[PDB]
Protein backbone atom coordinates (compact mmCIF):
# COMPACT_ATOMS: atom_id res chain seq x y z
CA UNK A 1 0.00 0.00 0.00
CA UNK A 2 3.17 2.18 0.09
CA UNK A 3 1.49 4.92 -1.89
CA UNK A 4 -2.18 5.78 -2.31
CA UNK A 5 -3.84 5.97 -5.69
CA UNK A 6 -4.90 9.38 -6.94
CA UNK A 7 -8.50 8.22 -6.84
CA UNK A 8 -8.06 7.39 -3.12
CA UNK A 9 -6.45 10.76 -2.41
CA UNK A 10 -9.26 12.54 -4.28
CA UNK A 11 -11.89 10.70 -2.18
CA UNK A 12 -10.12 11.82 0.97
CA UNK A 13 -9.96 15.41 -0.38
CA UNK A 14 -13.68 15.30 -1.14
CA UNK A 15 -14.39 14.27 2.43
CA UNK A 16 -12.12 16.84 4.01
CA UNK A 17 -13.38 19.70 1.78
CA UNK A 18 -16.96 18.98 2.79
CA UNK A 19 -16.03 19.89 6.36
CA UNK A 20 -13.44 22.56 5.56
CA UNK A 21 -16.14 24.97 4.38
CA UNK A 22 -13.86 28.01 3.85
CA UNK A 23 -11.09 25.99 2.16
CA UNK A 24 -8.34 27.24 4.50
CA UNK A 25 -6.96 23.82 5.24
CA UNK A 26 -8.21 23.49 8.77
CA UNK A 27 -11.55 22.41 10.21
CA UNK A 28 -12.86 24.43 13.15
CA UNK A 29 -15.67 23.63 15.60
CA UNK A 30 -17.81 26.13 13.71
CA UNK A 31 -17.33 24.25 10.47
CA UNK A 32 -17.64 20.78 11.99
CA UNK A 33 -20.84 21.76 13.72
CA UNK A 34 -22.37 23.45 10.66
CA UNK A 35 -21.81 20.35 8.51
CA UNK A 36 -22.92 17.85 11.16
CA UNK A 37 -26.16 19.83 11.52
CA UNK A 38 -26.74 19.67 7.79
CA UNK A 39 -26.30 15.89 7.99
CA UNK A 40 -28.78 15.31 10.78
CA UNK A 41 -26.92 15.69 14.09
CA UNK A 42 -27.01 18.39 16.77
CA UNK A 43 -23.75 18.44 18.64
CA UNK A 44 -23.07 21.03 21.32
CA UNK A 45 -19.98 23.21 21.13
CA UNK A 46 -18.34 21.14 23.90
CA UNK A 47 -19.08 17.93 22.04
CA UNK A 48 -17.47 19.41 18.95
CA UNK A 49 -14.38 20.44 20.86
CA UNK A 50 -14.10 16.92 22.38
CA UNK A 51 -14.20 15.52 18.83
CA UNK A 52 -11.37 17.84 17.74
CA UNK A 53 -9.30 17.19 20.87
CA UNK A 54 -9.30 13.37 20.27
CA UNK A 55 -7.47 13.82 16.94
CA UNK A 56 -5.72 17.22 17.41
CA UNK A 57 -2.28 15.74 17.57
CA UNK A 58 -0.50 19.09 17.34
CA UNK A 59 -2.70 20.70 19.97
CA UNK A 60 -3.54 23.73 17.84
CA UNK A 61 -7.27 23.40 18.35
CA UNK A 62 -8.33 22.69 14.81
CA UNK A 63 -8.25 19.67 12.54
CA UNK A 64 -5.86 19.52 9.53
CA UNK A 65 -5.80 16.96 6.75
CA UNK A 66 -3.78 14.15 8.41
CA UNK A 67 -5.71 14.70 11.64
CA UNK A 68 -8.95 14.29 9.65
CA UNK A 69 -7.68 11.07 8.12
CA UNK A 70 -7.15 9.83 11.64
CA UNK A 71 -10.64 10.96 12.63
CA UNK A 72 -12.17 8.87 9.85
CA UNK A 73 -9.93 5.92 10.69
CA UNK A 74 -11.26 5.97 14.25
CA UNK A 75 -14.92 6.61 13.76
CA UNK A 76 -15.61 4.67 10.60
CA UNK A 77 -14.05 1.49 9.38
CA UNK A 78 -17.34 -0.39 8.95
CA UNK A 79 -18.28 -3.42 11.08
CA UNK A 80 -19.33 -3.19 14.75
CA UNK A 81 -23.13 -2.93 15.24
CA UNK A 82 -24.05 -1.47 11.85
CA UNK A 83 -27.73 -1.62 10.71
CA UNK A 84 -28.75 1.92 11.49
CA UNK A 85 -28.14 2.96 7.92
CA UNK A 86 -31.89 3.45 8.27
CA UNK A 87 -31.09 6.61 10.18
CA UNK A 88 -28.56 7.58 7.43
CA UNK A 89 -31.06 6.85 4.72
CA UNK A 90 -33.65 8.96 6.65
CA UNK A 91 -31.40 12.02 6.66
CA UNK A 92 -31.92 11.94 2.87
CA UNK A 93 -35.44 10.42 2.72
CA UNK A 94 -36.94 13.38 4.53
CA UNK A 95 -40.61 12.35 4.00
CA UNK A 96 -39.94 8.73 4.96
CA UNK A 97 -41.55 7.26 1.86
CA UNK A 98 -38.70 4.82 1.07
CA UNK A 99 -37.27 6.82 -1.84
CA UNK A 100 -34.73 9.61 -1.92
CA UNK A 101 -35.97 12.07 -4.51
CA UNK A 102 -33.89 14.61 -6.46
CA UNK A 103 -35.60 17.38 -4.41
CA UNK A 104 -34.65 15.60 -1.21
CA UNK A 105 -31.00 15.28 -2.25
CA UNK A 106 -30.91 18.94 -3.34
CA UNK A 107 -32.36 19.86 0.11
CA UNK A 108 -29.34 18.26 1.77
CA UNK A 109 -26.95 19.98 -0.66
CA UNK A 110 -28.76 23.29 -0.01
CA UNK A 111 -28.38 22.86 3.77
CA UNK A 112 -24.63 22.37 3.05
CA UNK A 113 -24.55 25.69 1.09
CA UNK A 114 -24.13 24.18 -2.36
CA UNK A 115 -26.38 25.13 -5.26
CA UNK A 116 -26.59 22.33 -7.82
CA UNK A 117 -28.24 22.19 -11.22
CA UNK A 118 -30.80 19.47 -11.95
CA UNK A 119 -28.18 17.67 -14.04
CA UNK A 120 -25.68 17.63 -11.16
CA UNK A 121 -28.32 16.30 -8.78
CA UNK A 122 -29.33 13.59 -11.32
CA UNK A 123 -25.62 12.72 -11.69
CA UNK A 124 -25.47 12.08 -7.95
CA UNK A 125 -28.60 9.88 -8.10
CA UNK A 126 -27.08 7.82 -10.93
CA UNK A 127 -24.40 6.58 -8.49
CA UNK A 128 -27.02 4.44 -6.76
CA UNK A 129 -30.05 4.32 -9.06
CA UNK A 130 -30.13 0.75 -10.39
CA UNK A 131 -33.72 0.68 -11.76
CA UNK A 132 -33.57 4.10 -13.47
CA UNK A 133 -36.57 5.73 -11.76
CA UNK A 134 -34.55 8.84 -10.90
CA UNK A 135 -34.67 8.03 -7.17
CA UNK A 136 -32.61 6.05 -4.64
CA UNK A 137 -34.61 3.39 -2.78
CA UNK A 138 -33.36 1.80 0.52
CA UNK A 139 -32.13 -1.34 -1.23
CA UNK A 140 -30.17 0.81 -3.71
CA UNK A 141 -28.79 2.85 -0.78
CA UNK A 142 -27.71 -0.40 0.94
CA UNK A 143 -26.06 -1.73 -2.25
CA UNK A 144 -24.19 1.54 -2.81
CA UNK A 145 -22.66 1.23 0.69
CA UNK A 146 -20.93 -2.09 -0.13
CA UNK A 147 -20.09 -1.55 -3.84
CA UNK A 148 -16.98 -0.60 -5.85
CA UNK B 1 -18.26 18.46 -6.03
CA UNK B 2 -18.93 15.77 -3.41
CA UNK B 3 -20.44 12.53 -4.66
CA UNK B 4 -23.48 10.80 -3.27
CA UNK B 5 -21.56 7.83 -1.89
CA UNK B 6 -19.09 10.12 -0.05
CA UNK B 7 -21.97 12.27 1.23
CA UNK B 8 -23.79 9.25 2.62
CA UNK B 9 -20.43 8.24 4.16
CA UNK B 10 -20.32 11.75 5.75
CA UNK B 11 -23.82 11.26 7.14
CA UNK B 12 -22.75 7.96 8.66
CA UNK B 13 -19.54 9.59 9.99
CA UNK B 14 -21.52 12.44 11.59
CA UNK B 15 -23.64 9.83 13.36
CA UNK B 16 -20.58 7.89 14.63
CA UNK B 17 -19.13 11.19 15.97
CA UNK B 18 -22.27 11.46 18.19
CA UNK B 19 -21.79 7.97 19.61
CA UNK B 20 -24.41 6.53 17.23
CA1 LIG C 1 -11.65 25.94 7.50
CA1 LIG D 1 -4.49 20.30 14.86
CA1 LIG E 1 -38.62 10.47 0.07
CA1 LIG F 1 -34.12 3.82 -8.15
Amino acid sequence: ADQLTEEQIAEFKEAFSLFDKDGDGTITTKELGTVMRSLGQNPTEAELQDMINEVDADGNGTIDFPEFLTMMARKMKDTDSEEEIREAFRVFDKDGNGYISAAELRHVMTNLGEKLTDEEVDEMIREADIDGDGQVNYEEFVQMMTAK
Amino acid sequence: AIGFKKLAEAVKFSAKLMGQ
